[PDB]
């Protein structure tokens, strides 16, 4: 088998982001959870960086 | 549409619907097997789940049995409930749903498994080899299904229309009261069954003698003979098999199996010598075929044989009872042969 | 999970009453048009949600070439749906086609189930 | 001693074998199942099968003759085989069949017994011969709407639409002399045949050329014949290969040679010095494969073909393989190349040097048509060996790396992935 | 320890080591099969990986072939390298490692698969049925292994000591120079091989006639005959099979297969009629057995038959060449019969 | 992963030299005692770490009843080890027993591997 499938870590990466079998027909509505994870990451980065100067 | 019932002061009543549609009457290879294994399925008004469910609550169970001659739709219950299981068997005979799915998910499956336990017993492997080379297309039919001949669901249904007829069945009964049976039999769908005609063979069957066939098998090694005995030769091979299987015949420990079947127009005397060693088959068949041809006074086993056929019979329907006392000597004339297991190291007929 | 056995009850009744039937069916007809679905080659029995046992008793049971049929439509559906289009007008399922091909088995199985449910909780009076 | 080639109108070619017990004569028409059209497909395989219908084959059966026939894509052949002495017994029976007789084989009782058997023929093929079926469709999609596409044995469609008026429509156009070559193989001389040929007069439709079509072309594409009821999965894949008489004709056959051909059952196969094999075998990713560089007059198909009962892991199958193919451009071991050159030769041999005249015919007939002459084994080998690694690293560098492919298949190919995956594995990420 | 080699001006040399240890000489059921499939395994000084690895680099390949008579250890290469593959074959004959593991992981496996493709072709299923009922224990041996008889690794080794002897092999050669062969043959381990004796049968084989056996098979239906022809009857059935398989005999489209085998002391003329429909077997065998007994003037196919046996022969070792011209008429006297597929709907010998 | 083929080289040499052998083996003997392991029914070939291909070529190959043997010891080991005890003194593997039952195959396989390694990178001089 391929490495990304075999590795303990990259297998998740593959199976949730690379090799995941999606319905062929889904539209831009479904792009929301993706864009959801992106905000949560924007929240956490900028938050921490700000906390460094917050009282 | 015969009807008997031997009453008694017991707790467990029984029943049956002895039909004439075993292998011998099979349209295609093992269509009885698909029909034996379609019984007590869903009727058109009763569900096999409900049939099973209710039965336990009343305390009784059903069982479709197959053999070369019968498809005995027996039941078994507590006494006070006879008409239920009576109408039950009847209702199965007339109107079993015979749905496409009931086949693929319950009939064909259940059929496959029977043949599975078959392919791991060589004595039986050959007891179908006897019949199919001796009697041939008649009683020499494949007992259980094997997919070699594509029995569709249509072919299972025709065979149900065929064998399920008034002039082709025989109700039995044990611890049943005969009048009660006849009445409930008549008030049941049984009497409404298209009477048709019988298939029971009164005219004796065409047979063969000296025929041989061999099988490539992975398992124990077994060799087997087949004898087209008569309506007369019946009680002879009965006092023979019971002697060969007893402590009188010195060679009961050289034959693994030996018995005579009983039809209403024939029989078959098969002797099976089976063992792992492909030797012991050559060593206990070169002798067995000899000792018999030499001559066997079967008479000392006439006190035995009777006992071993007055305990064997418990079905209210039997063959020729009194025929025993007129036996004496035996001599093996002609015979058929099937060898199973290690073929390149098992006897041939030409040396037997 | 409103039951098919239950939709049968209601929809049979309405179909029988010449009173009701004349009132309802015009609309129902008008409805199964506005749905859009026969324009994606879809028969209505295609649409029925399957992720439940009954439908999986009901598709295991559905005749072979019938399932190959379903299949092609379901893929044709998705394919087109993703092309963000409707089929060539003459590829649409026609009003006589939209037949309840599945519904017997669904009903066949529903029946079977409700029976077993009952027969699991069947009580006794002495 | 070097193969003979002389023309007196009829281009007569022969190839002698002093150790042959038999010989063979026949014709090769320089127009095959790729000179046909969309709706006359299988006309060339229909012509072959009347030629072997009991009628004409009982004639030559008293005489002691056996007939051989085959249709390719660029070419089309009609061969007869017999003892070397009955060499006139061949030439005459050929003459009868192709200038004398016409409607003796073209009966309405013949032709409706051949077409009602080339119909059962092409209905066991597309029914049960998946590996070629898959292989055939591969052409249909790679060379879609273009000459090579038409399956050699023709569609069951354009094969029930064809009467005798159509067998001829192709005959009288493409069954000429200026498109044919007569062959002599096995145990006969050049001065035995070309003598017995100038012995006979007549001329059929002289001056006539056969016609032409739009030259073939190639385009990256798929065609997928999913069938989840078939116990295995068959796949064939390729790029725009190399033609017959292309500068890299041999360079490309050497590449095929490297990865080669597998059979997971023959323990011999399991040990071949093929790198790809290291991968595939771990989990038993397949039952077999094999490569190729199919060359035709106008275009070619370099790729490979595989069968597999391993459905969940086909996605690796195609992956390991197409990655290997990348090495051919960036990292092929020289010592791999030698094992290639070496093995090519052995294969290219049993091809050309088989003790069976009928093969040496089509081989000859086709080649002496396209380039005029045949090329000797020593000529071929002198080329194979010249080949460096740089030979293989510049051929893959244009032909293989990041180029459109052409997949086709059937069986359990749900696992066979998509086109933007597969195609993408033509390259590797670089800094 | 015969040695020939027909040179030629070619690029691809070949080779062989035609041995006498096919089925006919098999100790137990298919021990040749385990030995055919043990060749080009590891020797005691050479590794099968290295044997394969090096070969490609030199550009040549090896192949152990089995049949009823031979275990032909053929090679095939580029010319200039003959001694390599010469000593190779020799080295295999003398000292193949025969390790326990090489069996379980490469021999038994590879053996199992051969039989797999076998059990899905009924023509072959029956062509082992012919031999094993006609000739019996001799040439009527199981061709490929089948586990019914437990051939241990010991039993594979004895059979290697047996069949691998000087007086039991015949080196061949094509595009090889005869002197080169004889020399390298003599300098090879070949000459050091225990000479032993031959097993080649000059005395003709005991046969049987009228024997029949049938098989339960799921697949196409096929029926097959078997004829113990002579060292004389050789060229007769050769002009017969080539007529039956040709456009002369009107019934070439009623027989799926027909050919005669050639031993140095016998043959076997088997005709196979195979089809899915269990009918077409009853319909094209009730006729075929007739049309032949009626009488077939095999002579018009004497111009054919020669051609179809001067192309068939390419092995430098053949049987009786000139014997052809003395043929005329045919009549089917006695014969053996095997029916495969749908047995309850396929002919019997008693109606054939 | 110091190689067995390599331990062979070194340990054979030392065994051969009557010089070395007399110096070393006393200690080595003293060592394979202080280990404690024959007191948990363990033969030394039991101890060899298996999670690697060679040993899995070498256990697939190891004769049946031999593996049943290994097994019992390995379980006997664990069992006792967890009882925080040593076996009944007379259950201990005895000095003649601790035989390299596995070592051929390990060596057999190591050999085989190093060969294939070589034959994968075999170069060519023209
Ligand atoms: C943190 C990981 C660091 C590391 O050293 O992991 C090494 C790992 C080894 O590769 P592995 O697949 O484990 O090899 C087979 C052995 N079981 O190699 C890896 O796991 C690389 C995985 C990269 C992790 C990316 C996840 C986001
Ligand atoms: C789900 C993730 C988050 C959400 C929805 C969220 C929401 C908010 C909102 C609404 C405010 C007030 C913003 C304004 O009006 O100024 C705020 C402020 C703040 N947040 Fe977060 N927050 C998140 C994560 C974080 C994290 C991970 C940190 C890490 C330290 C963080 C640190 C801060 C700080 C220091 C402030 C005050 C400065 C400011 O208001 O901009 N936040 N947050
Ligand atoms: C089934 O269908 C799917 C589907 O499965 C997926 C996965 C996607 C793709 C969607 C995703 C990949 C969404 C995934 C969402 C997440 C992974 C969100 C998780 C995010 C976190 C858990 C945040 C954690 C973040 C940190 C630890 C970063 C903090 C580190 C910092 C701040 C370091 C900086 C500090 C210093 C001092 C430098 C689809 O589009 C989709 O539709 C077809």
């Amino acid at each position: 088998m391929a490495f990304r499938k075999s590795n303990v870590y990259l297998s998740l990466v593959n199976s949730y982001i690379i090799d995941s079998p999606q319905p062929s027909s889904i539209n831009y509505w479904w792009n929301m959870g993706s864009l959801l994870g992106l905000c949560l990451v924007i929240q956490i980065v900028t938050g921490i960086f700000m906390a460094m100067h917050y009282s | 549409l015969t009807v008997s019932a031997r009453d008694a002061p017991t707790k467990i009543s029984t029943l049956a619907v002895k039909v004439h549609g075993g292998s011998r009457y099979a349209t295609k290879d093992g269509v009885a097997h698909l029909l034996n294994r379609f019984n007590f399925q869903n009727t058109n008004t009763r569900s096999a789940l409900k049939l099973v469910r209710e039965s336990e609550l009343l305390g009784g169970t059903f069982k479709s049995t197959l053999d070369r001659e019968y498809i005995t739709l027996k039941a078994t219950f507590l006494k006070d409930d006879l008409p239920y299981y009576v109408n039950a068997l009847a209702d199965v005979l007339y109107k079993t749903a015979f749905k496409p799915h009931e086949l693929t998910e319950s009939v064909l499956p259940a059929a496959r498994y029977d043949y599975a336990v078959a392919e791991q017993c060589p004595v039986k492997s050959a007891e179908d080899q006897l019949y199919a080379i001796t009697f041939r297309k008649g009683l020499g039919n494949p007992l259980l299904y094997d997919g070699v001949e594509r029995v569709s669901l249509q072919d299972i249904k025709d065979f149900a229309d065929k064998v399920y007829t008034k002039e082709n069945l025989e109700v039995s009964g044990e611890n049943v009261v005969e009048a009660d049976l006849k009445r409930f039999v008549d008030e049941s769908l049984l009497s409404t069954l298209p009477a048709g005609k019988s298939l029971v063979s009164k005219s004796e069957p065409k047979f063969f003698l000296g025929e041989e066939n061999r099988v490539r098998f992975i398992g124990d090694s077994v060799a087997a003979i087949g004898i087209p005995v008569n309506k007369a030769s019946l009680a002879q091979y009965e006092v023979l098999a019971n002697y060969l299987t007893s402590a009188l015949s010195e060679l009961s420990g050289l034959i693994s199996s030996a018995k005579l079947d009983k039809f209403t127009d024939g029989g078959l005397f098969t002797l099976f010598v089976r063992d792992q060693d492909s030797a012991v088959v050559s060593s206990n068949i070169k002798k067995i075929v000899a000792d018999l041809k030499k001559g066997k006074d079967l008479s000392p086993a006439i006190n035995y044989t009777k006992l071993k056929n007055a305990v064997q019979n418990e079905s209210v329907s039997s063959p020729i009872e009194l025929n025993f006392d007129a036996v004496k000597d035996f001599k093996l004339g002609k015979f058929n042969y099937v060898a199973v297991g290690d073929v390149s190291n098992l006897p041939y007929l030409d040396e037997l | 999970p409103q039951s098919f056995t239950s939709i049968a009850r209601i929809g049979d009744y309405i179909l029988k009453s010449p009173v009701l039937s004349k009132l309802c069916v015009p609309v129902a007809n008008q409805f199964i048009n506005l749905a859009g679905y026969k324009k994606l080659g879809l028969k209505f029995d295609d649409l029925i949600a399957e992720e439940n046992p009954i439908m999986q008793t009901a598709l295991r049971r559905l005749p072979e070439d019938e399932s190959y049929a379903r299949a092609y439509r379901i893929i044709r559906a998705h394919q087109t749906e993703l092309t963000h289009h409707l089929l060539p007008r003459n590829e649409w399922i026609k009003a006589q086609e939209d037949v309840p091909y599945l519904l017997p088995y669904i009903l066949e199985a529903e029946a079977a189930a409700k029976e077993k449910d009952e027969l699991d909780n069947i009580e006794v009076s002495k | 001693a070097e193969v003979t080639q002389l023309s007196n109108g009829i281009v007569v070619a022969t190839e002698h074998n002093p150790s042959a017990h038999t010989a063979s004569v026949g014709v090769v028409f320089g127009s095959g199942a790729a000179n046909e059209n969309p709706y006359n497909n299988g006309v060339s395989n229909l012509w072959k099968n009347i030629f072997l219908s009991k009628e004409n084959s009982a004639v030559a059966a008293k005489e002691g003759l056996a007939l051989s026939s085959n249709i390719s894509r660029d070419f089309q052949s009609y061969i007869v085989s017999s003892l070397p002495g009955s060499t006139d017994k061949s030439l005459d029976f050929l003459n009868q069949s192709f200038i004398q007789q016409k409607a003796n084989l073209l009966s309405s009782s013949n032709f409706e017994a051949t077409k009602k058997s080339v119909l059962k023929q092409v209905q066991d093929f597309e029914d049960n011969d998946h590996p070629n079926r898959v292989l055939e469709h591969l052409h249909s999609t790679a060379f879609q709407n273009t000459p090579l596409s038409l399956p050699t044995r023709g569609t069951l469609e354009s094969l029930e639409n064809l009467v005798v008026a159509d067998l001829e429509s192709f005959a009288n156009n493409h069954f000429l002399n200026s498109n044919a070559v007569v062959v002599g193989t096995g145990n006969i001389k050049h001065e035995d045949l070309v003598n017995s040929i100038e012995s006979k007069n007549l001329s059929l439709q002289t001056g006539t050329k056969p016609v032409l079509k739009k030259k073939a072309a190639f385009l990256g594409s798929e065609v997928r014949l999913r069938d989840d009821t078939l116990p295995k999965a068959w796949i064939s894949l390729a790029v725009e290969g190399e033609p017959v008489n292309s500068p890299n004709y041999f360079v490309a056959k050497l590449a095929a040679q490297i990865f080669g051909s597998y059979n997971a059952f023959e323990p011999a196969s399991r040990l071949q010095g093929i790198k790809l094999l290291d991968n595939i075998q771990e989990y038993q990713l397949c039952d077999n494969f094999n490569h190729f560089s199919l060359s035709y007059k106008d275009s070619g198909l370099w790729g490979f073909s595989t069968a597999t009962r391993n459905v969940t892991m086909i996605d690796d199958l195609i992956h390991f393989t197409l990655k290997q193919w990348n090495r051919l451009t960036i990292s092929v071991t020289d010592t791999e190349v030698e094992r290639a050159k070496s093995l090519l030769k052995l294969q290219l041999g049993q091809l050309y040097e088989s003790g069976n005249p009928v093969n040496d015919a089509n081989l000859l007939g086709a080649e002496v048509l396209i380039k005029g002459s045949k090329l000797s084994l020593g000529e071929a080998f002198k080329k194979i060996d010249a080949i460096t690694v740089k030979d293989v690293k510049a051929w893959a560098g244009k032909r293989l790396w990041d180029q459109d492919i052409a997949i086709a298949g059937t069986g359990q190919i749900e696992g066979l992935l998509d086109y933007m995956r597969i195609r993408s594995d033509m390259s590797m990420m670089r800094w």
